[PDB]
């Protein structure tokens, strides 16, 4: 559960991201295979290669669920509703993989965003993804 | 663990690394972000703020021992359970430390190793670090599996 | 958490009734057998076998959580005075909470045989998984 | 590992236990209290509610064979590595199964004792146990350790 602090250092973040979004969220994917393998296995009809063009459509796709999420931080569950759909009840997502991801995900951010990245901003945004992680791991329905 | 490509560029890499400054951080962004962690170090003094504990003078000096340890292993990677065998006794037959926490400081190392490096710390090289953090981890777990 | 998960922890907990302070005490009991470590968050406690002080510990654990249960859809509003003692005053590691919670469920599993169903079995660790992640946020 | 007077009584309480009945009743809580665990497991047919779970014939006749390589483990508690060494290597390279999930069915078989037997698997009884179910879980991790 966020603070009012660690809602308001998650918006501000995310606005210093604009529309850079899908950029990070395709580097996010392309550092997460590559780090961990395991990975790739949820993904077999991918195309994996360095630069793939389904990866960079997809990354934007998992950046536009997060800046919504963002917009309802109040109500993460009833926003990501169809997201438990896929991730939990249809596609048996293994959690430890959420952690990896946001970890993939975090230092991504950090190497674009070293003036904006503070270790204040950094516990609020690593409560913010463990906490949709938790939604879209979830059987709720 | 790694290959012999692997070593290379990942020994490069941490010869660029300043000691002081990034180790003061990963330490410091370990009480911040992951708090439970601020009650191994009670006698540090005021952990009560973000800024107080990046700004803890004991935090900062304490955080280049760990990294001195950390670049040691760096030499001997090959034998990273034999570094670590005095290290991962310490830890646990002492400080009480869960082993899951020690795979929380190898991930915090990366992010601020990527903050300060920013495009020269790439996806690739991040992956041959992630196990070098995931070897010395699992080092200093080892009186426990 | 699911409206059968909300229904199944309400049940579970109703068959558990007025005992609940026997079992608190034991889900501590079997928690400073089985992981000597959480033993350390307790120094000035008399830890011994069959405490005066543990069993009447444990009593506070199962109101609290008695509470938690009446609290389903207000959990972090309810916990609130938990949360400020559990997370800024004695900075817990997580680790612990997943061991006191894998600890209330034996103790209900063995004393409540015929009602410790799969489908309440999965809900009592996803409430106890809910609680634990209130106690060990800092939301002030 | 455990010492003589935990060892003798650890084998003397699973000589009451049956082996059918316990297996299929653990694999199935765990696909039930953990169903993101039923992915590795799409073969096993249907797996919609907890009821057709916990009377599936290929899960509980699956249960059966893990059990049996627990009895078996049981039997050499002196070396849990070399016991446990060959299905480590299949969790790994053919299943990709996280070595955090063998804690949970470690814990999971632990609950199923305990209702199976109620007071009689005592306090002591059952932290004698939690070293051998986590002995075990880090026989099955030695290809992560
Ligand atoms: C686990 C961790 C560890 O350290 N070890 C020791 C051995 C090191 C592991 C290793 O060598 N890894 C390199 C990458 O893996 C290649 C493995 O060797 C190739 C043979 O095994 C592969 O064959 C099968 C069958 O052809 C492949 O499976 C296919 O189908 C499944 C269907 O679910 C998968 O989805 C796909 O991966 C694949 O299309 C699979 O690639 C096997 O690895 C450890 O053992
Ligand atoms: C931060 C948490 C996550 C978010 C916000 C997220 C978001 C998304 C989104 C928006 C989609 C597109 C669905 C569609 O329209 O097809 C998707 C698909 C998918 N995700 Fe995730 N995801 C997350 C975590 C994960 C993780 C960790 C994995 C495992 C590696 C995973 C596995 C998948 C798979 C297998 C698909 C289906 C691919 C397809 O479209 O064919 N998700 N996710
Ligand atoms: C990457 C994994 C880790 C490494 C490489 C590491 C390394 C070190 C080093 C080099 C020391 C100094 C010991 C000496 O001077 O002899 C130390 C001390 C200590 N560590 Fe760790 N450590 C790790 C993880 C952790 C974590 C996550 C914690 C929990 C917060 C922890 C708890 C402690 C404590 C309480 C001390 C003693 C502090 C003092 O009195 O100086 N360790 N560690
Ligand atoms: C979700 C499960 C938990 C609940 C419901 C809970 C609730 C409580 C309650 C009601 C008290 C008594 C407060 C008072 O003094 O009036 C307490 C105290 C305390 N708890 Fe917890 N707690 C939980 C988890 C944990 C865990 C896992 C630990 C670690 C072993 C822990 C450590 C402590 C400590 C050290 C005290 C202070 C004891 C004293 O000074 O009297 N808590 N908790
Ligand atoms: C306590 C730790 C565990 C032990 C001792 C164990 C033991 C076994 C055994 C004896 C087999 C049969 C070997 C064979 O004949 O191929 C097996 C297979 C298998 N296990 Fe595990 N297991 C454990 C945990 C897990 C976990 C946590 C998962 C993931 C949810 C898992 C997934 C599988 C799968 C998918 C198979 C092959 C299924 C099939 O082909 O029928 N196991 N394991
Ligand atoms: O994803
Ligand atoms: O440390
Ligand atoms: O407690
Ligand atoms: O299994």
């Amino acid at each position: 559960v966020l603070s009012a602090a660690d809602k308001g250092n998650v918006k501000a973040a995310w606005g210093k991201v604009g529309g850079h979004a899908a950029e990070y969220g395709a580097e996010a994917l392309e550092r997460m295979f590559l780090s961990f393998p395991t990975t790739k296995t949820y993904f077999p009809h991918f195309d994996l290669s360095h630069g793939s063009a389904q990866v960079k459509g997809h990354g934007a796709k998992v950046a536009a669920a997060l800046t919504k999420a963002v917009e309802h931080l109040d109500d993460l569950p009833g926003a990501l509703s169809e997201l438990s759909d896929l991730h939990a009840h249809k596609l048996r997502v293994d959690p430890v993989n959420f952690k990896l991801l946001s970890h993939s995900l975090l230092v991504t951010l950090a190497s674009h965003l070293p003036s904006d990245f503070t270790p204040a901003v950094h516990a609020s945004l690593d409560k913010f993804l463990a906490n949709v992680s938790t939604v879209l791991t979830s059987k709720y329905r | 663990m790694l290959t012999a490509e692997e070593k290379a560029a990942v020994t490069a890499f941490w010869g660029k690394v300043k000691v002081d400054e990034v180790g003061g951080e990963a330490l410091g962004r370990l009480l911040v972000v992951y708090p439970w962690t601020q009650r191994f170090f009670e006698s540090f003094g005021d952990l009560s703020t973000a800024d107080a504990v990046m700004n803890n003078p004991k935090v900062k000096a304490h955080g280049k021992k760990v990294l001195d340890s950390f670049s040691n292993g760096m030499k001997h990677l090959d034998d990273l359970k034999g570094t670590f065998a005095a290290l991962s006794e310490l830890h646990c037959d002492k400080l009480h430390v869960d082993p899951e926490n020690f795979k929380l400081l190898g991930n915090v190392l990366v992010v601020v190793l990527a903050r300060n490096f920013g495009k020269e710390f790439t996806p690739v090289l991040q992956a041959d670090f992630q196990k070098v953090v995931a070897g010395v981890a699992n080092a200093l777990a080892h009186r426990y599996h």
